């Protein structure tokens, strides 16, 4: 469980089993935890929503048709996987994530799946 | 390259959220309805669940902290709850036709205690009820005769008395979190409250702890380890309180010395007071002991790990309070339900330079409490028959440190206090919470069909 | 809203006296008190400050016992 | 053809739900501890969020509407919260030696004002508490001597006074409604409140709205735009009490015009009374001030706006009220925390057509109200020192017409009013709840593997 | 959001994205907001129960092995995309919803996934 | 709905439709009913997580990559689907439950998309 963050990316990759496992695993004072566990049942739905409007869904790892941006701090293949950690990774990223969310469900899957209409008719 | 995401990643940020308790199984059953206030707190998970971190450091920062409000809220939120239903007191704001005692027990206890007189409501409405009862001298006030007198809070406050099922036993309270939020855990033995920890652990179910209730003095708590800790936010600022935290426990024995005896008073229906009888046999006042070269070599330990910030050379000094209400200008606390004052004057008439009996405070009681400020109403502590005595450990102070506008020539500290979150923040030290994203994004030469 | 310092006065060698501060306008009880002092052209000097929570106090070496402050939490002054 | 169906489809209907309000940020900072009643009230969208719609027209009903009731429920709710721990009152149904005035200030303010004497529970039980205090005619009743009297209430309901740390100050509120849940907004100006609506927009978190408390006049309220707008759910139905928008503010200034003295009166402990002093210098009524020509043109560009249902040329007139409770026979509202009633007897004597001072009309004070005849509990109106102004605009009116069987000969109208409902309806004209559907699904020649 | 419900059909198809955006977007008298947040939560998950036991589950669109129904309204392919809108087609849909769900929900994956078991063997 | 329990498995295989319908079909002692509303949906929910996390989450019926164990009561194939019921089989199954769900959730999809990824690639 988040066993070793300060690992690189790499070899954190090998996992990503557990993080998702006890994620939810299974009066006043009594009104409390029940206005908690309610909105971790809607943050991990915003992030299955977010999910499944990606072309993703399918769980964990998901393939995208699209690419980089140079801007977006360029770098290296063996200095992130080999060399970096995740919030080390998004504290850098938190500066553009907002249109990169915009562009994926967008640009994707509504043109990917319209497209995929134009073939699912023949 | 493409880009691809990650369910499930490493990645959290500063954030705060609600926490629920947890209080374990052997507490459940002990027959009698009711505990300290867990009606519905759900047991321990038995096995100690933490997952150690490799290469990771962030900073926890002590004062910038939450989950302390969090409790402090939760506390006073269920001290009102504690009392919520139990019996009034409305008829007691009556004068008092008063005088002290009679008994061969020196001006050490000299009067003090009061045995007052008075009328009262019956079950019924109609008929009045002379009665008298025996009250400490910190309850009662002159005015302006014989003697007649009033309780304190009368003119401020009303008061209700605790239902006598409920018991003042701190018990070991394991504070438990949601997902997506996570409690990292600091396990250096050296971290002055402030600044990144690199020891660190990742926990949801926080040990048990118990919320003690003093001022000065830091009871039960936990222990530091090899040099002891020692906490300010900023300690150049004076004004902040001190925190301390001792690896060596401190053996405290306290003791109210007198049989006393209690008054089953019908002010009916249904609504029962409960008054303080005539005592069994001499009467002596409340008081603790602690051993004293156990102190001396604490308070030794203690001055070598000060200096360091104020010169290895420096003339220290302590002394009894800066004068404050009687909760802060002495040693307050509880013990088996009743509430004590302790003298902790004797304990600081010292001064420090560089590198037998035991000690015997003693504490008066009050039954008259409207603590954390919460005026508007007052809890009548009452009585317990016998004798009490209480074995405690001592593991922290509050204290304060003298402005003396110099260089760093003299400084002199005495017990600071008051605000009580700090017995929390003694105990929260070692806890951040922190808000995990399972979501993260790559760049990657991967593409989809 | 601000604060009440009662006006000025005269008294004698020796002797004692009481002075106000007023408070309205918020919390008298979080936020902390502290005193100050401006003699015949004089570099200002700090005098004792107050938590009006408990009601701990830190008085300077040079100054305890000579000065006495306080608060009513009820009158919040 | 196939099916297939599509998620996010623009399709709702009649719906209503529960919704949450909405109270911005600037509110949130004025430290002195709790506000109006927005306690957990979340702060508003910074940008105006709203989407016009193209070529769509539906239905609203201003009275077949929800939200109204909505608010009126949410709106006595915490009408009983309010008060709920604020302090009681019982020990002031008690007799009262009373009298009258001792200043020169005619005729006009003869007596009305008392001066009652009686007695009192202390902080204590034992000691009564000779006292005094100072009323509005309105307050107390006569028994049958001197001059003893009873507040109206004691033989109806208890009454607890309010907390002075509460304020009487509306505060522009966004109600915001949740996901699935759209407002529809009407976004023409000529919208008698029924029918569709072709020109709208849509909205979730509706503009900052004051709950402004009046009778036959409506305050600080919405405007109209180009021709003054009326609105009735038939009014051929004279007894559908018809609510009118102004397009243009009507400046009105009311002054409680003395200097009052507040009393900590002290039937404690904790709780406290607040009596009324005596008054500063001179004494004058309370009142109100309004521009006289802009009055007569705002009455004018209406009484134009209304033959058009009742004959281009008809016989109008207005009159003083048909006679109710003070709330509806005069403009009742609060200003200041305290509580006025208006003699609109003034500003209705007129007969109308077809197509230099100001006025003065004066207002009684009355501090003992138990509102939306919600009795059971009263609320003690707390006295105020100094002297009290206020700047109101008025953009609304309640009215009753007269049920003169005839053809279309003479009819002539009245303030009315009485449920407190249509001072909402009047800004509540404007919106619509509909429960979208995100699905929608469609035949087409699309197969699947 | 919502932005023409007045055009046309094959207008409005372009983009089903951002109504299915702020769809969710991220003490007394404040249950009450947790009691509506709450149902539409439940409504959202109703919503997208009725979709996965539909073949369809990927989200949008989705085509199907059911054709039409003559007596539904016999109409033609013009009138429709390009001459009416939303609820304008489900005030009519009104009076058929039931058992189109009905045979949706059974005679579709209940017969095509016991098919497919039938070709997911060999 | 739950029709006949006692009906044997091969039977009972022919509709899993209507157990999924009423499943969920659509002020103190009014908390309360919210209480159980709100944890019949996470019941749903880690019902649906545990199956998105094994390759199935495709609804109802899913095949696997990984086979029996002989000990785990070895039996026949005629034996179970022709004289057994389902909580007949539960509750021997109570003893193995939970390496079962373990070894799925780790062994298949987090090998079974990793080697996807190694083929997602070319
Ligand atoms: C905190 O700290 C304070 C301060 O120290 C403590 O206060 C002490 O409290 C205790 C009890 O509360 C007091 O004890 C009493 O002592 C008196 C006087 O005894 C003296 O004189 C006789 C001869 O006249 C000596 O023989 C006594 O020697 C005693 O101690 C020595 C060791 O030092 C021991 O070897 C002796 O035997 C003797 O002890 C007892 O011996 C036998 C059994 O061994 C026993 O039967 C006998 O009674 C002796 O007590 C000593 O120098 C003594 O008279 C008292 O007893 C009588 O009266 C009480 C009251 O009615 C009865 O209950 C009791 O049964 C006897 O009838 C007490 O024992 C002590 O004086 C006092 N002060 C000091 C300085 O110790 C607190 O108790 C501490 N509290 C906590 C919580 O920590
Ligand atoms: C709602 O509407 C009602 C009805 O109109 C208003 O009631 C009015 O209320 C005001 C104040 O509340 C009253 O004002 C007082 O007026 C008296 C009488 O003044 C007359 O006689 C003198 C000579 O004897 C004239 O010079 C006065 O002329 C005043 O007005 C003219 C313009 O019309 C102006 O040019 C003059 O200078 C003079 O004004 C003042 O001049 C100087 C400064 O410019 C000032 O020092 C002087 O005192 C004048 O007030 C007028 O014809 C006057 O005596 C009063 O003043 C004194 O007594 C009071 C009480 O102790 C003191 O507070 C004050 O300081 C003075 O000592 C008042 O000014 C007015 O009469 C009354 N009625 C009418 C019809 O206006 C309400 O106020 C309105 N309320 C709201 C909320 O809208
Ligand atoms: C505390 O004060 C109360 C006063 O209400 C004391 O109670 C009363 O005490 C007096 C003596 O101080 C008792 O008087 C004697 O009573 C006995 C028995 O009735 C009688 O034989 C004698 O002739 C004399 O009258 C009185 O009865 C007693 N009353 C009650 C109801 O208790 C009490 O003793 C005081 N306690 C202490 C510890 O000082
Ligand atoms: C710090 O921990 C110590 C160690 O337990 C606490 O001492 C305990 O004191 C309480 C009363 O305050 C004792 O409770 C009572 O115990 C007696 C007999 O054990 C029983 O008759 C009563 O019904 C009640 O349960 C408790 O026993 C005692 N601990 C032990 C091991 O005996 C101390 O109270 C703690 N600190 C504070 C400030 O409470
Ligand atoms: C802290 O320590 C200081 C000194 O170490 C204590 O100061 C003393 O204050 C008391 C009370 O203000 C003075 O007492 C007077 O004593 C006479 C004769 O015994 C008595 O009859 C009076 O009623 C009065 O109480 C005392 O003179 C003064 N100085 C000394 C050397 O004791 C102070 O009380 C301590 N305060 C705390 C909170 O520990
Ligand atoms: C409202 O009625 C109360 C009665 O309770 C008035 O209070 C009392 O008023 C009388 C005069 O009406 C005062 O009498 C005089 O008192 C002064 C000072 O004590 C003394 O020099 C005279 O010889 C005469 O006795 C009386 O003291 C006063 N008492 C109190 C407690 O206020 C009050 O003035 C009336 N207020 C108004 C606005 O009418
Ligand atoms: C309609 O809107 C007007 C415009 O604000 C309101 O007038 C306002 O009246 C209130 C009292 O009812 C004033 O509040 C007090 O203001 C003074 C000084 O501003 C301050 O000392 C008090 O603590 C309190 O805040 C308010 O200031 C005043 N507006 C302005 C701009 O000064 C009017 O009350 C509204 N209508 C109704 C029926 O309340
Ligand atoms: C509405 O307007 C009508 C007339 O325009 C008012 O009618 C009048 O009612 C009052 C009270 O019932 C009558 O008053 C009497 O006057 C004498 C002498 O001034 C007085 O001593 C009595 O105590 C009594 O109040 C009055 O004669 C009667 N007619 C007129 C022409 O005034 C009515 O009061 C108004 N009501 C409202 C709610 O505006
Ligand atoms: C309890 O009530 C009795 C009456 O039953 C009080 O006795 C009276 O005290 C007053 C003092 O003001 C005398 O004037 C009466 O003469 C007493 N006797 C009576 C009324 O019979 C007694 O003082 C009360 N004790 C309290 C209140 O402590
Ligand atoms: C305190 O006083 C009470 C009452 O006198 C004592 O209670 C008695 O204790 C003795 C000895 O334990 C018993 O034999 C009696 O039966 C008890 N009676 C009652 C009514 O309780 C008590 O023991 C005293 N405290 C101590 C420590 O002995
Ligand atoms: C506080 O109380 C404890 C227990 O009553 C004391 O510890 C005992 O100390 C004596 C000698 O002082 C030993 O003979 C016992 O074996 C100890 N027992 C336990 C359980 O600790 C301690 O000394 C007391 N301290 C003071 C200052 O009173
Ligand atoms: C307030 O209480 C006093 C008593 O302290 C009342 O004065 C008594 O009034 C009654 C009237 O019925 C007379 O019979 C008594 O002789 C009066 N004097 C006494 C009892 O000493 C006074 O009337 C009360 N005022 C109220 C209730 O308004
Ligand atoms: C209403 O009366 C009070 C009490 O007399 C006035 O308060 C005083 O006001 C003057 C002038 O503003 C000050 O110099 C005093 O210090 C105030 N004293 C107190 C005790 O408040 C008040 O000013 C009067 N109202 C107005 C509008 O002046
Ligand atoms: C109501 O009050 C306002 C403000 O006090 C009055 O407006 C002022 O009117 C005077 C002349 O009447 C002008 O000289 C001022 O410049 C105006 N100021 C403001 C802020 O409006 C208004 O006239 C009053 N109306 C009545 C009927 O009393
Ligand atoms: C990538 O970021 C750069 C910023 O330097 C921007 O100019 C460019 O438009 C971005 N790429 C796309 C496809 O928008
Ligand atoms: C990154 O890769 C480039 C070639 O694409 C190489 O020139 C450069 O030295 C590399 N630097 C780092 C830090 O990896
Ligand atoms: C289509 O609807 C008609 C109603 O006219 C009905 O007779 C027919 O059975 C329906 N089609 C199917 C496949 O049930
Ligand atoms: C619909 O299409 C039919 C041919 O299928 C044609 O005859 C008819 O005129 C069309 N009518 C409309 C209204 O589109
Ligand atoms: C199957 O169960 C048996 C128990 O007899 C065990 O020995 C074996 O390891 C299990 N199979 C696997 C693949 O672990």
């Amino acid at each position: 469980f988040l066993g070793a963050a300060g690992s690189t990316m790499g070899a954190a990759s090998m996992t990503l089993t557990v993080q998702a496992r006890n994620l939810l695993s299974g009066t006043v004072w009594g009104i409390k935890q029940l206005q908690a566990r309610v909105l971790a049942v809607e943050r991990y739905l915003r992030d299955q929503q977010l999910l499944g409007i990606w072309g993703c869904s399918g769980k964990l790892i998901c393939c995208t048709n699209v690419p980089w941006n140079s801007s977006w701090s360029n770098r290296n293949l063996s200095e992130i996987w080999d060399n970096m950690t995740w919030l080390q990774w998004d504290k850098e990223i938190s500066n553009y994530t907002q249109i990169i969310y915009g562009l994926l469900e967008e640009s994707q899957n509504q043109q990917e799946k319209n497209e995929q209409d134009l073939l699912a008719l023949d | 390259l493409w880009v691809t995401v990650y369910y499930g990643v490493p990645v959290w940020k500063d954030a705060e959220t609600t926490l629920f308790c947890a209080s374990d199984a052997k507490a459940y059953e002990t027959e009698k309805h009711n505990v300290w206030a867990t009606h519905a707190c759900v047991p321990t998970d038995p096995n100690p669940q933490e997952i150690h971190l490799e290469n990771v450091t962030e900073e926890f920062n002590m004062w910038k902290n939450n989950m302390v409000e969090q409790m402090h809220t939760d506390i006073i939120s269920l001290w009102d709850q504690s009392l919520k239903p139990c019996v009034k007191l409305t008829p007691l704001c009556v004068t008092l036709q008063c005088t002290n005692v009679t008994n061969n027990i020196t001006d050490d206890m000299r009067g003090e205690l009061k045995n007052c007189s008075f009328n009262m409501t019956t079950e019924l409405r109609d008929k009045k009820q002379k009665v008298y009862s025996l009250f400490y001298r910190l309850d009662v006030v002159q005015i302006n005769s014989n003697k007649e007198y009033r309780l304190i809070n009368c003119n401020t406050s009303a008061i209700t008395q605790a239902c006598p099922k409920v018991s003042f036993e701190p018990i070991p309270i394991h504070y438990c979190a949601p997902a997506g939020f996570a409690i990292l855990k600091c396990k250096d033995k050296k971290f002055n409250g402030t600044g990144p920890c690199p020891s660190v652990s990742t926990v949801q179910c926080t040990h048990g702890i118990k919320p003690v209730v003093s001022t000065q003095l830091l009871l039960n708590g936990s222990l530091a380890e090899e040099e002891v800790m020692i906490r300010s936010e900023n300690i150049t600022n004076n004004a902040k309180n001190i925190l301390v935290q001792f690896n060596t426990p401190v053996q405290i024995n306290c003791t109210r010395p007198n049989n006393n005896t209690r008054k089953s008073i019908r002010i009916g229906p249904g609504q029962a007071f409960y008054a303080t009888g005539d005592i069994i046999g001499d009467i002596r006042q409340a008081h603790c002991n602690v051993s004293k070269a156990t102190w001396n070599e604490t308070l030794g330990k203690v001055v070598k790990q000060l200096r360091k910030h104020f010169g290895n050379n420096t003339i220290i000094r302590f002394a009894n309070s800066s004068g404050g209400d009687l909760e802060v200008t002495t040693h307050s606390f509880n013990c088996g339900g009743e509430f004590f004052y302790c003298n902790t004057s004797g304990l600081f008439n010292s001064t420090w330079i560089s590198n037998n009996d035991s000690i015997t405070l003693p504490c008066r009681i009050k039954q008259i409490i409207n603590m954390w400020q919460r005026i508007g109403q007052a809890m009548y502590a009452p009585p317990i028959q016998g004798v009490i005595r209480c074995v405690s450990n001592i593991t922290g102070l509050i204290l304060t440190r003298d402005g003396g506008s110099t260089n760093s020539t003299t400084e002199t500290f005495r017990p600071g206090g008051g605000d009580m979150r700090d017995n929390w923040r003694s105990e929260l030290y070692k806890y951040k919470v922190v808000k995990i994203e399972p979501l993260g994004v790559a760049p990657t030469r991967c593409k989809r069909r | 809203a601000g604060l009440m310092q009662s006006g000025a006065v005269m008294k004698n060698s020796g002797a004692s006296v009481r002075v106000s501060c007023q408070a309205d306008g918020y919390d008298f009880i979080d936020y902390v008190i502290h005193w100050f002092r401006q003699r015949r052209g004089e570099g200002l000097e700090w005098l004792g400050w107050m938590n009006p929570s408990g009601g701990g106090t830190n008085y300077p070496r040079p100054f305890q016992g000579k000065v006495t402050m306080t608060r009513d939490t009820s009158t919040e002054t």
